[PDB]
RNA sequence: GAUGAUG
RNA sequence: UAAUUGCGAUAACGAACGAGACCUUAACCUACUAAAUAGUGGUGCUAGCAUUUGCUGGUUAUCCACUUCUUAGAGGGACUA
RNA sequence: GACGGAGCCAGCGAGUCUAACCUUGGCCGAGAGGUCUUGGUAAUCUUGUGAAACUCCGUCGUGCUGGGGAUAGAGCAUUGUAAUUAUUGCUCUUCAACGAGGAAUUCCUAGUAAGCGCAAGUCAUCAGCUUGCGUUGAUUACGUCCCUGCCCUUUGUACACACC
């Protein structure tokens, strides 16, 4: 299957019961002007490029 | 006459008053000397448990006592050494003099 | 943290109300004035007191400060 | 012409006076890997000599990104306790392993390391989520820095387990682990584990 | 240019000199070399039962060169090792005095070392000539 | 802090009664302003010299000599 | 008597146990703490 | 008198006293050529100052170092720093400023330890454990 | 918005 | 904010202990005062190897000078400028 | 990785009055140790405490094996009036459990964890202990209130021995 790439444009604060996840807003490299909210497992900053296996999911949150 | 003037104490300020008094006293007489050679400080230690009975969390305490030895070499006649040994009595400082 | 205590905030406050003309916007000069103007018991405290005073002169430059 | 000095300095070392090569052999001027999501977290843009730097990279959050990836591979071999410390063995073991790689493949040995890493970082992982005690996994993404960190772990862990009670010396097991991983071959222990984690991550979406 | 012993690696020099003494055959071998072990810390005798003695003599000859004076004690320390002690942990254990003594006695007879004031042995004039001649030989064989 | 070893004197004594022993502990804090040797006040005290009143000039003047 | 635990005693309380002998003080550990200020052993670090 | 300069460098307990004077390119550590430094693997650390600038700069100078204290690794870091500092102190006194600045730029851009010592120092052990921050195992039953 | 008695 | 640390608000106003200050110890000073019971260099005597004025060494009863490395006394330095 | 030869580097400390202490050096012995001298009441001597891990070159070659040295026999020495229920040290022989460990559970955020040893306390003798010291030196957070607990406010209580 293919993969798609997006770029973090903001960090929206830690999530997870034990604090191990981070909430991020991404920006697709191609067909930009589409932005999704999803979760990350390790340390993450702005400008980092992520490899999303699938695109159309959006992440739950504690609030 | 050659002399060595070893000084010692457990409190520097007094040791400095007596030693500095020695160099000023000699320099007005324009004697020849080796300035005060300050030897390394030696620090004693006693580490012991705080508790006097052997119960409670294991906790240790450390103490210290310090020694500030100096020595000064002089070359002066006898008539002046006689009084050099008699000047500068200050509590807390021990002074010893070795001739030749 | 870099939060000063009241023994620093008040000491600097007393200096400005009595020595504004002589203070400047420079740490080093203010360091030497505090030796001629106030009796302080340590090098550490003296640096901190002067440092806040410099910070307050900068505030007064942009506009008056309450207190 | 090479400089002449009162104390002789061999000519082979004097050749490095115009460019820096790791262990005096392998070069840095052609190594780039296409995975665009990791160009900011694999340090192959500052050449070094001996893969022994003594850097202060633990004091701030992301400073470990600037450590050359060759030394961060070196650093992970000092494990399973008895070998904690003993960094010199690590500098020597990396030396043998690289020489082996260029024998077995005729490609730049550093390039093999960067390719193997970029093919091993798991893209999708999972976390435990629940309330009151009942626990179920959840699908999440994986950050750039962490793909490198976990990539090296799988590589040195796979090489080390192989070297145990096995005739092949440590330098080799890492050499064959690295060759396969960059080849994207299921025989590699690193790639096996990347697929297993991703498969579980997909079932729990 | 010239040459000094310090201009050649220790391993290269020690191997070259041990061969030389073995060949000339003018150094005394104490005879019980085939029985003893060089330090109590060890658990087996040296492997090279042929030329381990001429190897020890090669090291000690150089060691005097570098320093001013040495003794049986300095050499017990220098060649000491870590005892095992089985269940209990390790500890430094000094080497064998007899070997390190009879090497020092042997060296004087062949003329490489002489006693010196302050105690301990000392590199003699002759010893320097012996060790430096060979040094130039090792370097010349860099091919 | 250090001021304890500078400005405090203490003593602990035992007293014998028919009920049983009991202890008395006394602490005296000497005034630092009166100190003959050592610091003259606590580490955290700051005092400022009162400035002298100054009046401006009328017009610049020079004095000859 | 020429050696052993019983050859020695605290110079203050004649206790056989805990005696500290470094620097030839020969005082028991409980007694050292009380007398340290006067003996000259202060507590710094 | 012959032009000369003195410098030093440190890491942990290692200290290397480097003496420099105008000469013919001699470079020696502890009375042996630089080439014979040990442990072998870390030798290119000792070479590092010579390469990063160019062997040309060393042709007219003699450097003799003597190192004491520390261990087999910290010493090699003392040696390289004594060589780097010695060369820049020689250009400080006997050559123009523009050259001194450029030489410091080459070292700084590569590895700050060649000029400025490492600030790290060890921490004391505390009672109740085997080390600075480790503690003995605890038991409840 | 699993389970969690007792001295 | 590490802090009942401060900004402030305000039927409370002004104070006291605790924290901070403080003391010890570690990191810098080619700046001060010195120092064969610490070191470095020069010169005397001197071994070995080359030899053009070299490389490495020895000499505590041979001397002289000096203080980067070593000891301290007294200071400087960081205050987030 | 074990073993055998070479390479070869610390810092904190300690040391002789109602007296034998730290011990260089020469000689003897495989070792332990013995013996004649010597320096130190100490930045002077022991002490560059030539420590261990370490590096280099070789023997071994996945084999309970040259990993491990527990358990036993036999002799040789030191300290002490006196060691047998072996104080300890040396030498040869014996050469077991252990193939990475179930539920559980402990410590740790950098010269830190972890690896390696040295001085001191104890001492006539005996560290697998403790207090310090250095030497080699990573991986992983820069967060959270899920578990275990702490601090402040609000709220309910039939608790006051105070949620046991």
């Amino acid at each position: 299957t293919p993969v798609t790439l997006a770029k973090v444009i903001k960090v929206l604060g830690r999530t997870g019961s034990r604090g191990g996840v981070t909430q991020v807003r991404v920006e697709f490299l191609e067909d930009t002007s589409r932005t999704i909210v999803r979760n990350v497992k390790g340390p993450v900053r702005e400008n980092d490029i992520l490899v999303l296996m699938e695109s159309e999911r959006e992440a739950r949150r504690l609030r | 006459i050659k002399i060595r003037i070893t000084l010692t104490s457990t409190k520097v300020k007094q040791l400095e008053n007596v030693s500095s008094n020695i160099v000023k006293n000699a320099e007005q007489h324009n004697l020849v000397k080796k300035g005060p050679v300050r030897l390394p400080t030696k620090v004693l230690k006693i580490s012991t448990r705080k508790t006097p009975n052997g119960e409670g969390s294991k906790t240790w305490e450390t103490y210290e006592m310090r020694i500030h030895k100096r020595y000064i070499d002089l070359e002066a006649p006898v008539q002046i050494v006689k009084r050099i040994t008699q000047i500068t009595i200050e509590p807390g400082v021990d002074v010893e003099v070795v001739v030749a | 943290g870099r939060v000063r205590t009241k023994t620093v905030k008040r000491a600097s406050k007393a200096l400005i109300e009595r020595y504004y003309p002589k203070l400047t916007l420079d740490f080093q000069t203010n360091k030497r004035l505090c030796d001629e103007i106030a009796t302080i018991q340590s090098k550490r405290l003296r640096n901190k007191i002067a440092g806040y005073t410099t910070h307050l002169m900068k505030r007064i430059q942009k506009g008056p400060v309450r207190g | 012409t090479p400089v002449v000095l009162a104390t002789p300095i061999p000519e082979e070392v004097q050749q490095a006076q115009t460019e820096i090569k790791l262990f005096n052999k392998w070069s840095f001027e052609e190594v780039e890997v296409k995975d665009a999501s990791l160009v900011d977290y694999v340090q192959v843009r500052q050449p070094i000599f001996v893969a022994h730097t003594a850097g202060r990279y633990a004091n701030k959050r992301f400073r470990k990104a600037q450590c050359p990836i060759i030394e961060r591979l070196t650093n992970s071999l000092m494990m399973n306790g008895r070998n904690n410390g003993k960094k010199l063995k690590a500098v020597r073991i990396i030396k043998h392993t690289l020489d082996i790689i260029n024998v077995l493949t005729d490609q730049n040995p550093i390039q093999v390391v960067v390719d193997a890493i970029t093919n091993t970082g798991p893209r999708e992982d999972t976390t435990r989520v629940g309330g009151g005690g009942a626990a179920r996994r959840q699908a999440v993404d994986v950050s750039p820095l962490r793909r490198v960190n976990q990539a090296i772990a799988l590589l040195t862990i796979g090489a080390r387990e192989a070297a145990f009670r096995n005739i092949k010396t440590i330098a080799e097991t890492l050499a064959e682990e690295l060759i396969n991983a960059a080849k994207g071959s299921s025989t590699s222990y690193a790639i096996k584990k990347k697929d297993e984690l991703e498969r579980v991550a997909k079932s729990n979406r | 240019p010239g040459v000094s012993v310090r201009d050649v690696a220790a391993q290269d020099f020690i191997n070259a000199y041990a061969s030389f003494l073995q060949r000339q055959g003018k150094l005394e071998v104490p005879g019980y070399v085939d029985i003893v072990k060089t330090s109590s810390g060890n658990e087996m005798p040296p492997q090279d039962a042929e030329g381990w003695f001429y190897k020890r003599a090669a090291s000690v000859a150089r060691h005097i060169y570098m320093r001013k004076q040495v003794g049986v004690g300095k050499l017990n320390k220098l060649y000491g090792g870590a005892k095992s002690r089985g269940v209990r942990p390790y500890k430094h254990i000094d080497a064998s005095g007899s070997i390190n003594r009879k090497v020092l006695q042997a060296l004087e007879k062949i003329g490489i070392v002489e006693i010196s004031p302050k105690g301990g042995r000392r590199i003699s004039e002759n010893g320097q000539r012996d060790l430096d001649r060979i040094a130039a030989q090792t370097l010349e064989e860099d091919e | 802090g250090q001021p304890v070893n500078d400005f405090i004197d203490t003593a602990t004594r035992h007293v014998l009664m028919r009920q049983g022993v009991l202890g008395i502990k006394v602490k005296i804090m000497r005034d630092p302003a009166k100190s003959r040797t050592g610091p003259k006040a606590l580490p955290d005290a700051v005092t400022i010299i009162e400035p002298k009143e100054e009046e401006p000039i009328l017009a610049p003047s020079v004095k000859d000599y | 008597r020429r050696y052993g635990k019983g050859s020695r005693q605290c110079r203050v309380c004649s206790s056989h146990t805990g005696l500290i002998r470094k620097y030839g003080l020969n005082i028991c550990r409980q007694c050292f703490r009380e007398k340290a200020n006067d003996i000259g052993f202060n507590k710094f670090r | 008198a012959v032009p000369s300069v003195q410098t030093f460098g440190k890491k942990k307990s290692a200290t290397a006293v480097a003496h420099v004077k105008a000469g013919k390119g001699l470079i020696k550590v502890n009375g042996s050529p630089i080439t014979l430094v040990e442990p072998e693997i870390l030798r290119f650390k000792v070479y590092e100052p010579l390469l990063l600038v160019g062997l040309d700069k060393f042709s007219n100078i003699d450097i003799r170092v003597r190192v004491t204290g520390g261990g087999h690794v910290s010493q090699v870091y003392a040696i390289r720093q004594a060589i780097a500092k010695g060369l820049v102190a020689y250009h400080q006194k006997y050559v123009d400023e523009q050259s001194k600045n450029e030489l410091k730029k080459a070292f700084t851009s590569y590895d700050r330890t060649l000029l400025i010592a490492d600030s790290r120092r060890p921490e004391p052990k505390k009672f109740g454990g085997k080390g600075a921050r480790s503690r003995f195992q605890k038991s409840y039953r």
